[PDB]
């Protein structure tokens, strides 16, 4: 019958690895690099676009940076159609949730839900895992600032800063080099850029090849404000750290 | 619905996948259990590849069951969360219909039967998880501690550790642990767990969690600086 | 190499089986031709009954699918019979469901969409036959669908298919590069069966007597199959000329 | 690879077959079966001395007249018990009666072969059912994963069982008091064993028409594992 | 390679390796034929006498399907039990809904369609009988032979099994020498000599003979077997022939 | 060897090895025995133990007051397909008040072996049986293969070394089936036959097991003291 | 079942609930808590349909216990209402529905604030100062538009609230064998075992 | 019988390539050259007819597609695989946008539809991904004219001008040399007709080349009269006719 | 509207001494005022001494003994042809009833 052709996705190495999850990973590992770092006073979320062309539409295109509600934005790594799919259930979550108890979804309970979704597909069902890793930058009334990480396995971990994507070892170094704890907001923009920077495959970090957002409390007294950076914004902010 | 049986027979009479599902146990990070006297105490090894973590946030390895049992586990982080949700379940569904808090027995062979499904139903594969299960029956003062595995068996342990390097930490506690005198007190047991890792770990700093369960759901995990004394005390007393 | 077994693509983006598929079709080594009059759609095929035992009057590859559209198959009858009850089915329920004759084209879109779905569908392979749909539609008038594997359709001005398909095909060609025109400027059906049996003798080389060929003619309203004695009275004809 | 239900060139099932290679690995368990009860013991076999050898459960009670003792992939046992529980329950619910032993083991093989491509896979675990009812008295049973059960007047399965087997050929006879057949469980597994037997490492239990199925204290095992040595002692 | 080990898996010739290993299992079983007559068909068939402990007349093979229509077949036996089985139920829809009893043609698309069918995937097998059948309808008598593929034709003579080139033969010679018709009673003598001397093909084991037949004339359009009297005077008329 | 992975698998001379190697385990069972006259039917069957210390393993087993039958190879496999059979025989008496005629039994075993030999994922049974019965038209015994095919005959015999018992029955033929109104000569005879698949071992008391049905006779079985009269 | 009251005063809500189980002409019981804490802060009363009531508050009870070992969180009384006004609101429009009516009283500590709320068997959700469910709003509601101030104490609350109880005891056809008065604040929930 | 095929046909290698759709991609490189150039008041579409055979009527294959009234698709790949993708994605328009809002979907939520069945295709059990690139063109109030490039994998990007299939890398650099952001519409035509010419080898003429536009409504397209915020479709596909009139002064 | 229960009438009688026991009923069998038939058995042998009746609507009472023979014959063959005692050929008759609580057989029964 069809068993001649079936791959068996869901089954362990003799080592007690999960084959699938190991080679999705490493699929990961060529996706453009997206960096996020928690300050006090925000989270700045910065993605590198893959290799672009000059004739692509530069300003209503979104490839990394999806938003999931007015709190919560994730970046993604990995294939772009698998993080779409599970933005739109992720999306549908968090206004379940609302719907529900008439309160916005705490962080973790919708990145515990993402990832158990992916845990499922590494488990039964015979279907291959999904090739994305998120970063999750959000905020709620209980932890305040968050950034967390979800990956093909299903496991998650929180961070005060974080990479995935391409050359994480490179750029997580660089991290844990010029981050402190005290860190403000605009501080953290800087540092964002600097690593990808120098991080980059590229000749040199332009506007054009950049996706930028930043979570702050700086709207008007206590409420919090999501900015996705426009292209003219990029090109200012990459001015304004002597970077171009 | 996908069918296929992936938890087989082999011509030596092995399930491989069960087998290969206790691999993953043996990566994961170093678990241990010790029942005193009067209390259990649960330790978790963390290890320190990771730097900027955010420890507020980050799933702790140590879980609440009900108010008065504790799971913890070695192996695949994503499975334990599976295992530890249609735990906190059943425990809830007992509640509701036994009028009653379920027993560390039950709350473990529930667990253990979940884990025995999954060896032998299509479509699916093992959990890549070994647990330790711990706590006080209702209106009850002996103190239990049980471990499971993928498998699905499951037994009763005075002590018991599960993870990698846990044959090394096994051994220290076959010699340091005597049944006809278990850790008296809180601090005794505190000590013989943190001993017993330190075996294993590297630093006493942020690499060592450890958990103390008292009759009558009194649950509480120690922070830094409380671990960090008995790591300073136990050095001091091995330069002999 | 289990690529080469269901259809999922080979490493330089092909589908073996359905490549295969396409080799099944000339298993008959039978011939088919379709051309077009001003007013009827004429299909023509070769008919060879090799054992003596067989009842010749049903061994047929013409179906007539409904009161309007015929189809002839190449490929293997188990096939080519699965092929014409669905494509009558089809042709029934969107008579029920619409209210109007379905559409020689769109009853070939149909039949070319299911054979797509099995190129993509794992636990279904695809039929090792070309269905060629013949009418006189009653908005484009002539018409010739035909249907493959692949799940490719196409409309012809004329079309052949088989093993000997090409030098069908061209003799065609050279002859409506002569004409100038998109049909045969022939007033009665009658006429337009001459043309086509004359110019598959032509080009497979081969004299006909009246048991084999089997012929299948389209005008307004109504498509049906000749008799032996019809066709022996049309072979008489070309041959007086 | 191949199908779950697959025929060997030989007639027999692999999947079968390779679990009985299983069933070889495990503990050793033994039945004896006389006129005045039914004798069930194991041999626990701890893997680490930390383990609380008094929670390894490899003696079970089904129903008050039914006892059952395992060897093997014990987890797999669970579900065979639990089925066998609802069966004589049920058995009761329906009829108010007790349920035949053989009627019992009949029902619990009829678990056996269903799996294939249902259950993934066949049980892993060979189980002694012993008990007693008014028709046929005293009964032990062997049931396996290839859905088969013999009646047997003494069995032993696990990794020591062709050498128990062989001696229970010789010591068994129609005749056997139930202390008898007590002393011949403790002396057979004291033969097979690894580690050295005594009453935290081995357990006994029985089932009588009077008093029912009954695990065995460790006290009350004690005294006979010391009358056992007296007695082989003393001639 | 590996074409042949999956059912529907095209070759690269375009062939389905595992119908065509079917087709081995029909050429292995016994002969079985069918007579198509002047208002009617006849059905005959070989069986092999393994034992003396074989009860004579009581392992009957040749099956009725509604009441008109007569099915033998050659190969697995099984296989062929399952297809008729089938052929009932196809039978007794079309009556349901229609009235009318099935015709022979409609009846064999049926047959053909479901055939067919265990071709288009991997998780069936083919069928490992050619089965021989016909009957008699409002547009009168039809003979039709179905294989493992689906192919089925109509046939003025039809055979299948280990004998059938030599009842091919044999067929071949009738046809011609009788364009105008062959009787029933005719061709159940007909069927019998060509059975004995498709018999040369596996005379091992000696064999015992059975026929049916539908006729309008003779047996009223319903399908009937051939005992006593009418299949004795048939055995008599074939062992005069042999010799 | 490439074409015995499954039952759906032809090999390219034609052959299913699948259903072959289910045939092997009946060669692999031990010997049953059937035969009948014109007024009743009977079975024979040599039981298996384990060991000096087990069970004799039942071979036969009643289906309904007029039917049962005789099993060799894979035990559970008869237990399920008698099941079916002590059904299908139910079903005729509930619903039509007739008894199952053994001829349509056999067609109904064929059938239900059958398409286990025709789909992905199962498997064909792995047991031979010897049906027999007394119906509106006598006496009858069948044997059933679970390659499907069923054959009725006067006398047969299945499983290790039953080619002994089938050549005495072949000789015996005229004999036995004039056997009317007369069981115990008939169960001799039956007897007779399952002593020539014998090797090493002869008929006991708890090792010889007899069933017969016939005009004025249920399918009873014999088993035990019972037997002691035909040894 | 039949009376249930809750009243919130400036920093507590006090739920009173009666104690009588009649069936038929016999009153079963006269001891009956028609009540079920949810959560430490949060405290549900019950009146409607027998058996539907009991299993409907256990129900809840369940749910909300499995999210806090879930979160090792709270949920707000905001968040529990909604929660239980959706299980109501689903339950209207099934093959059976749960014929039953609560009010939900807890203590907000992330805001420090008691909080009222009056759920019917619809889904009928509303905060309020002072709440009732059945006949006995035909009564109380009136006296407390008098009486309440938004600025009471828990004591001001419950001499209020024996203002009530003495009306409905005057008033009122049946018997209802008083009731059992529980108080929820920043302290959690306890029973006034005089009333 | 039954679908015994649950499990996926595409799976990662330990290089961390998905096989099936980097093989898809392969087949829509052999696909004839299909291209989109956008200008500022309107978007075309370009692509050539290879005929299977010249007695074949190329008119009754369109490779073209209108989608919605404002959206239009063209392809490079397998044919039959964006036939039946056609199909789907118009019937998506329709049940999960305008039989809930009364209106047509904007430009980039219906590639998102389409992208996500091409998804599925990669995930889901017992199937192959399609064998496609799709170029959808497109207009809404909102967002104005947009062009999107989706792949097998169901990746889709926004473009100013590109191209896929057979000569794609040649064609995409004659666009970057051509294009400016004060293109208008007729100045974007003339620029397609150019770039396409390099691809194709036979005849270049109104017959063998199939070229739509998304542009200013169409009233005369409408069918009727009467409704004034109804004004016609935006999608118009350009005859073989217009197309040789620009061919002459080329 | 259909109404699926009907009356046949007819009475039965069922007394037991030391070492036996009789179970009586007439022959009678009536719809509305009319005679269905003057000898029409609804007292029966079920095997292993069991004699039982189903007293009421008669297509009830036919089948629940059909029933109830049938599971004397199913006893048999699942428990090695064990003899049904009363007792528990009582308990069989409560459960084949109560299986049918929501649309009842309208008989009463006595063996
Ligand atoms: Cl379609």
């Amino acid at each position: 019958g069809s068993r001649r052709y079936d791959s068996r996705t869901t089954i362990f190495s003799p080592e007690g690895r999960l084959y699938q999850v190991e080679y999705a990973l490493e699929s990961i590992s060529h996706a453009g690099t997206a960096i996020g770092i928690m300050a006090s006073d925000g989270i700045v979320l910065a993605a590198e676009r893959k290799v672009t062309s000059t004739l692509l539409e530069q300003d209503t295109s979104t490839e990394k940076l999806y938003k999931l509600n007015d709190k919560i934005a994730v970046a993604v790594a990995g294939l772009t159609a698998d993080a779409e799919i599970l933005i739109n259930t992720a999306r549908i979550h968090a206004q379940n949730y609302l719907k529900t108890y008439n309160e916005d979804i705490p962080v973790e309970i919708l990145v515990r839900r993402l990832s158990d979704i992916k845990q499922g597909y590494t488990q039964h069902g015979g279907l291959r895992p999904f090739g994305v890793s998120f970063i999750y930058a959000g905020y709620d009334d209980r932890y305040g600032y968050q950034l967390y990480t979800s990956n093909p396995s299903g496991n998650y971990t929180g961070w005060k800063a974080i990479s995935v994507g391409a050359n994480t070892s490179a750029a997580q170094t660089l991290l844990q080099m010029d981050y402190k704890d005290d860190m403000k907001v605009d501080d953290a923009i800087e540092l964002a850029l600097k690593t990808l920077s120098k991080t980059t495959d590229s000749s040199a970090l332009t506007y054009d090849r950049l996706e930028f957002a930043t979570i702050r409390k700086g709207a008007n007294d206590g409420e919090v404000y999501q900015k996705i950076f426009k292209p003219q914004e990029i090109k200012d902010i990459l001015v304004k750290t002597g970077i171009t | 619905g996908y069918d296929r049986a992936l938890s087989i027979f082999s011509p030596d009479g092995h399930i491989f996948q069960v087998e290969y599902a206790l691999e993953a146990v043996k990566r994961g990070t170093c678990a241990v259990g010790v029942k005193g006297k009067n209390c259990v105490v649960l330790g978790c090894e963390r290890r320190s590849t990771l730097k900027l973590q955010d420890t507020r946030i980050t799933p702790s390895k140590v879980s609440k069951i009900d108010s008065h049992v504790v799971l913890s586990f070695s192996g695949l982080n994503a499975d334990s969360r599976i295992l530890i949700e249609k735990a906190r379940v059943e425990a809830q569904s007992h509640r509701l219909t036994l009028e009653d808090p379920v027993t560390v027995e039950y709350l473990t062979r529930y667990v253990a039967g979940v884990q025995q499904r999954y060896t032998q139903s299509g479509g699916v594969r093992p959990f890549g998880v070994s647990t330790l299960i711990a706590g006080f029956d209702p209106r009850d003062d002996e103190p239990k501690l049980y471990q499971t595995e993928p498998s699905g068996i499951y037994s009763s342990w005075s002590a018991q550790t599960i993870g990698r390097n846990s044959k090394t930490v096994r051994e220290f506690l076959e010699k340091n642990y005597d049944r006809k005198e278990p850790p008296a007190t809180v601090e005794e047991c505190v000590k013989l767990t943190v001993r017993s890792l330190l075996e294993v770990v590297q630093t006493g700093a942020k690499n060592i969690e450890i958990t103390v369960v008292k009759p009558d759901s009194d649950i509480v995990a120690l922070s830094s600086e409380e671990i960090n004394q008995y790591v300073t005390q136990i050095e001091q007393e091995k330069q002999e | 190499g289990y690529d080469r077994h269901i259809t999922i693509f080979s490493p330089e983006g092909r589908l073996y089986q359905v490549e295969y598929a396409f080799k099944a079709t000339n298993q008959t080594n039978i011939n088919s031709l379709a051309v077009r009059g001003k007013d009827c759609t004429v299909v023509i095929s070769q008919k060879k009954v090799p054992d003596k035992l067989l009842d010749p009057t049903t061994v047929s590859y013409i179906f007539c699918i409904s009161r309007t559209i015929g189809m002839v198959v190449n490929g293997p009858i188990p096939d080519a019979r699965n092929a014409a009850l669905r494509a009558k089915a089809e042709a029934a329920e969107f008579r029920y469901k619409y209210g109007y004759d379905m559409p020689c084209d769109v009853l070939a879109k149909r039949m070319a969409n299911l054979s797509q779905i099995y190129t993509q569908r794992a636990y279904m392979r695809p039929l090792g036959v070309i269905l060629t749909f013949v009418s006189v539609d009653e908005e484009l008038g002539p018409s010739i669908y035909k249907t493959d594997p692949a799940g490719y359709y196409v409309g012809y001005k004329a079309t052949a298919t088989g093993p000997k398909q090409q030098e069908i095909t061209t003799n065609l060609e050279n002859h409506f590069k002569k004409s100038k025109i998109d049909h045969i400027n022939e007033e009665s059906w009658e006429k337009v069966v001459e043309f086509a049996i004359t110019h598959m003798i032509d080009a497979l080389g081969t004299e006909f007597s009246k048991n084999d060929l089997e012929v299948g003619v389209a005008t307004k309203d109504k498509f049906f199959t000749l008799s032996a004695e019809n066709i022996e009275e049309r072979l008489v004809a070309i041959a007086e000329q | 690879d191949r199908g779950v239900s697959t025929f060997s060139p030989e007639g027999r099932l692999f999947q079968v077959e390779y679990s009985l290679e299983a069933i070889k690995l495990g503990s050793t368990a033994i039945g004896i079966a006389t006129k005045e009860g039914v004798v069930l013991g194991v041999e626990k076999r701890a893997t680490s001395p930390l383990l609380e050898s008094d929670s390894i459960e490899k003696i079970v009670e089904i129903d008050r007249h039914i006892g059952c003792a395992m060897s093997g992939l014990t987890a797999d046992a669970r579900s065979m018990i639990e089925h066998a529980r609802t069966a004589a329950v049920t058995h009761n619910l329906y009829y108010d009666e007790d349920i035949n032993v053989e009627s019992l083991t009949q029902s619990v093989c009829d678990l056996a072969l269903r799996f294939g491509e249902l259950m993934s896979r066949p049980f892993g675990v060979a189980l002694l059912i012993a008990g007693h009812d008014a028709d046929d008295g005293y009964q032990l049973f062997h049931a396996e994963p290839s859905g088969t059960f013999y009646r047997y007047n003494a069995k032993a399965i696990g990794s020591g069982s062709e050498g128990a087997q062989a001696e229970l050929l010789n010591e068994w006879h129609s005749s056997l008091t139930l202390k008898e057949a007590e002393l011949l469980v403790l002396k057979i597994l004291k033969q097979v064993m690894e580690e050295k037997l005594d009453e935290n490492n081995a357990q006994l239990s029985c089932i009588t028409k009077q008093d029912g199925f009954k695990i065995y204290d460790n006290e009350k095992t004690a005294e006979l594992i010391k009358e056992l040595k007296e007695k082989e002692a003393a001639e | 390679t590996g074409y042949d080990l999956s059912n529907s898996v095209f070759s690269p010739d375009g062939r389905n390796f595992q119908v065509e290993y079917a087709v081995k299992a029909v050429e292995n079983g016994t002969t079985s034929i069918g007579i198509k007559c002047n208002d009617g068909v006849v059905f005959a068939v070989e069986k092999l006498i393994t034992s003396k402990l074989l009860v004579p007349q009581k392992n009957v093979k040749i099956q009725v399907v509604d009441r008109h229509i007569g099915c033998v077949y050659s190969g697995l036996i099984p296989d062929g039990r399952h297809l008729v089985n089938r052929g009932r139920e196809e039978a007794a829809s079309f009556k349901k809904l229609y009235k009318t009893p099935i015709p022979i043609p409609a009846f064999a698309d049926r047959l053909g369609q479901y055939v067919q069918a265990h071709t288009l995937y991997n998780s069936v097998r083919p069928f490992g009988v050619s089965t021989i059948f016909g009957g008699v309808d409002k547009n009168g008598a039809h003979l039709y032979m179905l294989e493992p593929s689906g192919s089925y034709w109509g046939y003025k003579g039809a055979a299948t099994g280990k004998g059938r080139q030599s009842a091919k033969a044999e067929l071949e010679k009738l046809v011609d020498h009788h364009p105008e018709g062959l009787s029933a009673r005719e061709a159940v003598k007909q069927a019998a000599k060509i059975i004995y001397l498709a018999h040369e093909d596996n005379k091992e084991k000696d064999f015992e003979l059975e026929i049916s037949w539908c006729s309008l004339s003779e047996t009223n359009g319903l399908h009937k077997f051939v005992k006593g009297d009418l299949l004795q005077e048939a055995i008599d008329f074939a062992q005069k022939e042999i010799n | 060897n490439n074409y015995d992975g499954d039952t759906v698998t032809f090999s390219p001379t034609g052959r299913l090895f699948q259903v072959e190697y289910a045939l092997e385990a009946i060669k692999q069972g031990s010997v049953t025995v059937g035969l009948r006259s014109n007024t009743h039917a009977v079975l024979v069957a040599l039981k298996r133990n384990a060991d000096e210390l087990s069970s004799y393993q039942k071979k036969i087993i009643k289906c309904d007051e007029h039917m049962g039958l005789s099993l060799a190879g894979l035990a559970p496999d008869a237990r399920v397909l008698s099941n079916y059979l002590r059904q299908q025989c139910n079903y005729s008496s509930l619903v039509f008040n007739r008894k199952l005629a053994v001829e349509r039994a056999g067609h109904l075993l064929c059938d239900k072996a059958q398409k286990n030999t025709q789909s992905y994922g199962g498997r064909p049974y792995g047991v031979g049986l010897l049906i027999i019965g007394y119906d509106k038209s006598g006496a009858h015994l069948l044997e059933f293969q679970p390659s499907g095919n069923v054959t009725e005959l006067y006398g047969t015999a299945i499983g290790a070394r039953s080619q002994g018992a089938k050549t005495y029955l072949e000789r015996t033929l005229d004999t036995f089936i004039k056997i009317d109104g007369n069981p115990d000569e008939l169960i001799k005879a039956g007897v007779e036959a399952i002593s020539q698949s014998l090797r090493d071992e002869s008929l006991t008391v708890d090792n010889l097991s007899i069933a017969i049905v016939g005009k004025d006779t249920p399918f009873t079985i014999y088993d035990g003291e019972a037997v002691a009269k035909y040894i | 079942m039949d009376i249930i009251l809750g009243i919130r005063v400036q920093d507590s809500v006090i739920l009173a609930s009666s104690k009588a189980v009649t069936r038929g002409i016999s009153v079963l019981k006269d001891s009956d808590d028609k009540t079920r804490q949810l959560s430490p802060h949060t405290l549900m009363s019950f009146a409607g349909e027998a058996g539907d009531t009991v299993q409907f508050a256990e129900y809840i009870q369940a749910n909300i216990q499995l999210y806090s070992i879930r979160e090792d969180y709270e949920l707000s009384p905001q968040a529990v209402s909604s929660f239980v006004r959706q299980e109501l609101a689903k339950s209207i429009r099934s093959r059976r529905p749960y014929q039953v009516n609560v009010l939900i009283g807890g203590y907000d500590k992330k805001k420090n604030k008691p909080e009222l709320y009056q759920i019917d068997y619809l889904g009928t959700k509303v905060e309020l100062p002072y709440g009732a469910h059945g006949y006995s709003g035909f009564y109380t509601f009136s006296l407390l538009d008098h009486h309440y101030r938004p600025d009471m104490t828990t004591e001001e609350g419950l001499d209020l609230l024996k203002l009530c109880v003495q009306e409905l005891e005057k008033r009122m056809p049946m018997d209802f064998k008083g009731v059992i008065v529980k108080i929820v604040d920043k302290d959690g929930i306890r029973q006034v075992d005089d009333f | 019988m039954t679908d015994r095929y649950s499990f996926s046909l595409t799976t990662f290698s330990p290089s961390g390539k998905l096989g099936q759709i980097d093989y898809a991609l392969t087949a829509v490189k052999q696909g004839v050259t299909s291209l989109g150039i956008k200008a500022t008041n309107g978007v075309v579409i370009a692509t050539e007819k290879k005929s299977s055979s010249p007695l074949a009527m190329s008119e009754t294959l369109s490779k073209v597609s209108l989608l919605t009234p404002d959206i239009g698709a063209v392809y490079s790949g397998m044919g039959p695989d964006y036939r039946v993708l056609v199909d789907k994605s118009r019937k998506v328009a329709h049940t999960s946008y305008k039989r809930i809002y009364g209106e047509y979907p904007p430009t980039k939520l219906l590639v998102s539809e389409v992208a996500k069945i091409m998804q599925e295709a990669t995930q889901s059990g017992g199937v192959r991904p399609f064998g496609v690139s799709l170029l959808i063109a497109g207009h809404d109030e909102f967002n104005g004219f947009s062009l999107y490039q989706v792949d097998p994998s169901g990746s889709y990007f926004p473009w100013k001008a590109t191209a896929i299939g057979k000569g794609s890398v040649a064609a995409k650099t004659f666009l970057e040399k051509r294009w400016n952001d004060e293109l208008e519409l007729e100045d974007a035509i003339h620029i397609a007709l150019l770039t396409l010419k390099e691809s194709v080898e036979g005849e270049f003429n109104g017959d063998t080349i199939e070229l739509a536009i998304i542009g200013d409504e169409n009233p005369d397209l409408l069918g009727y009269t009467g409704i004034p915020t109804d004004k016609g479709p935006r999608f118009r596909k350009l005859t073989s006719q217009e197309i040789n009139d620009r061919l002459e002064a080329l | 509207q259909f109404n699926p229960y009907g009356d046949n009438g007819g009475t039965i009688l069922g007394i037991a001494g030391e070492d036996f026991a009789v179970l009586a009923g007439d022959t009678r069998n009536i719809t509305d005022y009319s005679i269905n038939s003057r000898y029409e058995p609804k007292v029966f042998d079920c095997g292993d001494n069991i004699v039982m009746s189903a007293n009421g609507f008669a297509a009830d009472g036919d089948a629940l003994v059909k029933r109830f023979k049938n599971s004397v014959k199913w006893y048999h063959f699942d428990h090695n042809d064990k003899k049904l005692s009363i007792n528990s050929a009582a308990r069989n008759i409560q459960h084949l009833l109560y299986g049918k609580r929501f649309f009842p057989y309208y008989v009463h029964t006595i063996i």
